[PDB]
């Protein structure tokens, strides 16, 4: 964390 | 994230060019991880641009982003009547949290034109479950800006009416509104006269739609 | 690669609802999946979202309202748990949101209210030769009081769409939606020419079809 959504 | 959208509204004739802001609370990771979405209304989102300034795949090259950073611009050359819609930005600071700006609304401008204004009296079938809607139709018309006023019988009805108005058309960039007076069977056939009065700029003077009950 | 949304329906305040993520045409595992909302008028809020490991974040104001997960290895959920009548929203499911491998879901519609189901009453906004704004005839359809949202109006079959006008719906003071559709037509055809407004609510399975005439 945190990390790529999009 | 909170992105801020300004202004909430942009205009321009059918071939000109608007300029769409966003601003960022804080700067957007690696200062350039910030997208355009387009909604036109009923659709789903389309995103057009992302990296601040990459064109999405199959968009036009008249949407142009750029910015860095915190503040950022979608540019929309050569606009289209078509162009009506919402534009939203999309932003994040650490590539998981996610936000949209407030949206700006691209309105297509053009000449004013008056609106041509229809009355309708409510059907004998929904006369006969016991309620009388009476519409009043304003057709083509700009800008949005328009007031509609009902009289039964040069009484001013207020509180029981209700208006919609169309979005911007693709095609003509007109609006068009419908206004429904409501009244029950039993207050509906104790008057006459059912008149609608259209003020707007393309009018000179009020014009006036209107009826007669039973005839 | 496509995704869908399931899971959109009239629901009461308080009451827990789970929409559904459905995705073909690539693994779940490989891409990040998001959820994203929309009130009627308003603008677009991202909800959350898990990305490929498996962790899920969420908005500020979505922090403890809305639980995202997998449910399936081919489903990703969002149960909002106490529903309130700000939740109604169109809740779009999407891959990614960012990149260019981004494809959304068509959404699905939420009515958060105690309000039951109801069909419309379809009546016509019949014409006249003698009220026709310069050879130029309007008429149409007033389709109202009916629950939820939405109700789709075309004009003959589809094949009339030129000068149609279909107005966003109005909620009346009794929870009811009431909206109507307009078309401009020539006067000379009043007489000749057929116009049949079609309407459906599918919340209700109302389908029909009305012919305006004058």
């Amino acid at each position: 964390a945190p990390e790529l959504l999009g | 994230q909170v992105l801020t959208q300004t202004p909430s509204s942009v205009s321009a004739a059918v071939g000109g060019t608007v300029t769409i802001n966003c601003q960022a609370s804080q700067s957007v990771y690696n200062k350039n991880y910030l997208a355009w979405y387009q909604q036109k209304p009923g659709q789903p989102p389309k995103r057009l641009i992302y990296s601040a300034s990459t064109l999405a795949s199959g968009v036009s090259s008249r949407f142009k982003g750029s910015g860095s950073g915190t503040q950022f611009t979608l540019t929309i050359s050569d606009v289209q009547a078509d162009d009506v819609a919402t534009y939203y930005c999309l932003g994040s600071y650490d590539q998981a949290a996610h936000a949209f700006g407030g949206g700006t609304k691209v309105v297509v401008e053009r000449t004013v034109a008056a609106p041509s204004v229809f009355i309708f009296p409510p059907s004998d079938e929904q006369l006969k479950s016991g309620t009388a809607s009476v519409v009043c139709l304003l057709n083509n018309f700009y800008p949005r800006e328009a007031k509609v006023q009902w009289k039964v019988d040069n009484a001013l009805q207020s509180g029981n009416s209700q208006e919609s108005v169309t979005e911007q058309d693709s095609k003509d960039s007109t609006y068009s509104l419908s206004s429904t007076l409501t009244l029950s069977k039993a207050d509906y056939e104790k008057h006459k006269v059912y008149a609608c009065e259209v003020t707007h700029q393309g009018l000179s003077s009020p014009v006036t739609k209107s009826f007669n009950r039973g005839e | 690669q496509s995704v869908e949304e399931s899971g959109g329906r009239l629901v009461t305040p308080g009451t827990p609802l789970t929409l559904t993520c459905t995705v073909s045409g690539f693994s779940l595992s490989s891409y990040p999946m998001n959820w994203v909302r929309q009130a009627p008028g308003k603008g677009l809020e991202w909800i959350g979202g898990i990305g490929t490991s498996g962790n899920i974040w969420y908005a500020s104001w979505a922090k403890g309202r809305f639980i995202i997960s997998r449910a399936s290895s081919t489903t990703v959920d969002l149960k909002v748990t106490s529903p309130t009548t700000e939740d109604t929203a169109t809740y779009f499911c999407a891959r990614g949101l960012y990149n260019d491998y981004t494809v959304w879901g068509p959404g699905t519609l939420v009515t958060v209210s105690s309000a039951s189901t109801k069909g419309p009453s379809v009546f016509p906004l019949a014409p006249s030769s003698k009220s026709t704004s310069g050879g130029t005839a309007a008429l149409g359809c007033l389709v109202k009081d009916y629950f939820p949202e939405p109700v789709t109006v075309s004009w003959n079959s589809g094949a009339l769409t030129s000068g149609v006008h279909t107005f966003p719906a109005v909620l009346q003071s009794s929870g009811l939606y009431s909206l109507s559709s307009v078309v401009t037509v020539p006067s000379s055809s009043l007489g000749t020419q057929t116009y049949i407004c079609n309407v459906n609510h599918k919340p209700s399975n109302t389908k029909v079809d009305k012919k305006v005439e004058p």
